[PDB]
């Protein structure tokens, strides 16, 4: 396969210096962690944490102490950062009340004070559909006025409605697949319907930046599971070749299916899929592909189909287009499109289908207002404008970050935006400050990523305007050189 | 941060010791503590080069082949509760790079202290005892056997 | 060079039998080109 | 036929071919040996009259496969 358009992607390397006194950090802490736990463990220091109840002190221990190291001895001491709560629509300009601790974040008690016209760099709305006040919030309230909020049975049941086969059929157009079919929860879609397509006697080939719901969902069904490198095409041509010569491995028989699982944006790393490469490797290998588009069924294309009309390729070649509605549409949800026999066969054989209740009719009246809106059904421009507008944003802001020696990950186009911190202690550093300085942003850590690599997420939108990012870049420019977090050796 | 936010590694433990850098870190350890050593007044270099094999010995013995689990909670359910970091490193695949990194270095720190330690017999009797016990349990065939039933639970 | 030659012929015979030996497991450990998996299993 | 060795070195061939299996044992005549060679069976001897064998040989042969690319036999004769 081919690309139409040029596929630009760095990832820079960590500087040598840095990884050593990231693993300089990273000693001490472990040391001054068993030195806490000694402590501790002799009642010499108080340790502040509940205890089981006496009528139970004889029964076997409910947790493992060690599987509890990191979570005392790092992450409390940063804790502040995450669980921010907020009182306002996610918007740009965000609300979050302010909380202190006196005991170094073992507890927190909220203050009166708010925080307002914070900077949002955290949430999932890429076009910007989180308004309180629109025409998505009064149609959605008319059908919380008529049909209530919530239904209390199963779609196998009486549960079904008729405002769940407009969504589908809307979604089914909005794709170009021929069918689709709506779920509760996006994280459920994955974890519900992979057991359905795959069994055991069958192969899943995993990336290595999957999400947990794809890994849980591959897990449950009893299918083999291999992980190829992250957009490593050799790799997962080596990987196809050798399953399908060598077979299974106990018994060396043909694989009844080989199943691909891949994403469309990875949201950490900030990648794209190579799609075309992809789909021409299992039409070779004849091997069926899964396609997560949670983060790029709004964000990427031209008029915004996902990843497919991004590359210009083909939507009958992805066999399952799985999505969610939380990331771009504002409303929670998740669907799954594909031919009619694979949707009924889901209809009939999928776990949410028979077991679990079906979604909100409020919920859906937002997908349908939001989704006609960005088609243009209604005939108002804001489709277009929104999509062009986080494209602009997404460019003038990568640039704009690469030109002040920071180090950047993920492809050009990808509208987050990972900065790479590296060090313990600046995480936490960097979410405190840019926190005084009326910026919220989202940081991981060692457990979630590579010990070495340690970074900020930043989720553009369509919402953010050329002043606000301006703002924005120029506090980040001011925290980077306090910490010292310009790292790039090609540009300064 | 919880595990799998940014990876797929059910255990990100068995990949600590193929990062970058990991290995210059661990030999300006070795270095760093030598130096600290040497910074004793009282202390004999041959002693010294005794007291930096034993105390390198002991805590490799300790956080390779005594600590075992995870220090973070894993969403594999607890394939490795029992198996010490030794074993879980690569899966258990047997011979690494970082594997044999790892089992060469303490060869190489021995005949460098045994040099200038003077050939003595004492010296010699605990350096080689020491690297006995280091270099024991990195034996393929000692995977998953606990002697006389110490570690095992 | 001649000093650290002087020094190893001082030196008794078990001791470098002991660093011929251990030299030896090094050249074997580093030509190990064999990477096993350490997996038993067999047909029900 | 016109010749009684002929008969199996000319019509073993036409039964079994390439990747079929050949049971043989071991005081099979000549003209039995010959007619197996000539056809590209795989060829594997059990001991004489011993069904232990037989039975052992046929286990391996059904389970294991072929020896390079361990795929189903065509046949076994
Ligand atoms: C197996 C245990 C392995 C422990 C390794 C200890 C390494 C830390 C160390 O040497 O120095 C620590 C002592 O360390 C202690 O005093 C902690 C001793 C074990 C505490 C066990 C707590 C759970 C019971 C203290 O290190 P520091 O001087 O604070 O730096």
């Amino acid at each position: 396969g081919l690309y139409k358009r040029p596929f630009n992607e760095a990832f820079e390397e960590t500087p040598m210096l840095v990884a050593v006194l990231t693993y300089v950090g990273y000693g001490v802490l472990t040391l001054f962690g068993y030195l806490r736990d000694f402590l501790r463990y002799w009642r010499i220091e108080k340790c502040h944490h509940a205890t089981e109840r006496e009528e139970q002190k004889d029964f076997v221990s409910l947790y493992q102490d060690f599987e509890n190291f990191y979570t005392r001895n790092l992450y409390m001491r940063i804790r502040d950062n995450w669980n921010r709560p907020i009182c306002s629509v996610p918007g740009a300009r965000v609300d979050i009340m302010e909380r202190q601790s006196h005991d170094y974040n073992w507890s927190f008690k909220y203050t009166g004070n708010i925080i307002k016209g914070v900077i949002n760099m955290g949430s999932y709305n890429y076009l910007g559909f989180a308004r309180n006040t629109g025409s998505c919030q009064e149609a959605a309230a008319k059908v919380l006025e008529e049909y209530g909020a919530g239904v209390c049975s199963t779609r196998q049941e009486i549960g079904n409605l008729d405002k769940h086969e407009e969504l589908e059929e809307l979604v089914a157009r909005f794709l170009g697949v021929e069918a689709a079919m709506a779920y509760g929860m996006g994280f459920a879609t994955n974890s519900m319907n992979i057991p359905a397509l795959v069994g055991k006697g069958c192969l899943i080939l995993s990336d290595e930046l999957n999400h947990a719901s794809l890994v849980l969902g591959a897990r449950l069904s009893g299918a083999t599971i291999r992980i190829f490198k992250h957009n490593n095409m050799q790799s997962l041509e080596k990987l196809l070749k050798d399953a399908i010569v060598y077979g299974q491995p106990r018994t060396r028989r043909p694989w009844k299916k080989i199943l691909i699982l891949v994403e469309g944006i990875y949201s950490m790393e900030g990648s794209i899929v190579r799609l075309p490469e992809v789909i021409a490797l299992k039409k070779k290998y004849k091997a069926y592909l899964y396609l997560d588009e949670a983060h790029s069924i709004g964000a990427l294309g031209p008029t915004g189909r996902g990843v497919v009309e991004y590359f210009g390729l083909d939507p009958e070649d992805v066999d399952v287009m799985m999505g969610t509605f939380t990331k771009s549409f504002g409303a929670s949800g998740g669907y799954i499109g594909g031919k009619k026999e694979l949707i009924d066969y889901l209809r009939t054989h999928s776990h949410s289908a028979v077991y679990a209740t079906s979604l909100s009719p409020p919920v859906v009246e937002q997908i349908i207002t939001s989704m006609k809106c960005i088609m243009g059904q209604d005939g108002t421009s804001l489709g277009k404008e929104c999509v062009q507008q986080l494209a602009e944003n997404t460019r003038y802001f990568r640039r704009r970050l690469k030109e002040m020696g920071f180090i950047i990950y993920g492809n050009e186009d990808s509208p987050v935006v990972p900065l790479m911190l590296y060090m313990p202690a600046k995480i936490g550093a960097f979410g405190r400050e840019m926190l005084k300085r009326n910026i919220g942003v989202v940081v991981v850590g060692f457990p979630a990523t590579p010990i070495i690599e340690s970074r900020a997420r930043f989720c553009l939108s369509a919402a953010h305007t050329k002043e606000i990012l301006d703002t924005a870049l120029k506090e980040i420019d001011e925290v980077g050189d306090l910490l010292q977090l310009k790292y790039s050796r090609h540009r300064l | 941060m919880n595990v799998g936010t940014a990876h797929s590694e059910v255990n990100p433990n068995t990949r600590v010791m193929n990062s970058r850098g990991i290995w210059l870190s661990y030999v300006l350890a070795i270095g760093l503590l030598h130096i600290v050593l040497l910074s004793i007044p009282f202390v004999s270099v041959p002693v010294v080069w005794t007291l930096t094999n034993l105390i390198h010995n002991m805590g490799m013995y300790i956080f390779l082949h005594t600590v075992k689990g995870t220090p973070f909670e894993t969403p594999d359910q607890g394939k490795a509760r029992l198996l010490t970091h030794w074993e879980q490193m690569d899966y258990g695949v047997q011979f690494t790079a970082s594997r044999k990194f790892l089992t060469i270095t303490p060869i190489v720190l021995y005949f460098l202290t045994s040099f200038y330690t003077k050939y003595d017999q004492i010296h010699f009797v605990l350096n080689t005892v020491s690297l006995m016990s280091v270099l024991i349990p990195k034996l393929p065939q000692l995977h998953g056997v606990r002697i006389f039933g110490i570690n095992k639970y | 060079l001649v000093e650290m030659v002087q020094a190893l012929y001082e030196a008794p015979a078990y001791h470098l039998i002991l660093e011929g030996i251990l030299i030896l497991w090094i050249i074997r450990l580093l030509f190990s080109k064999t990477y096993k998996l350490q997996e038993r299993s067999d047909l029900t």
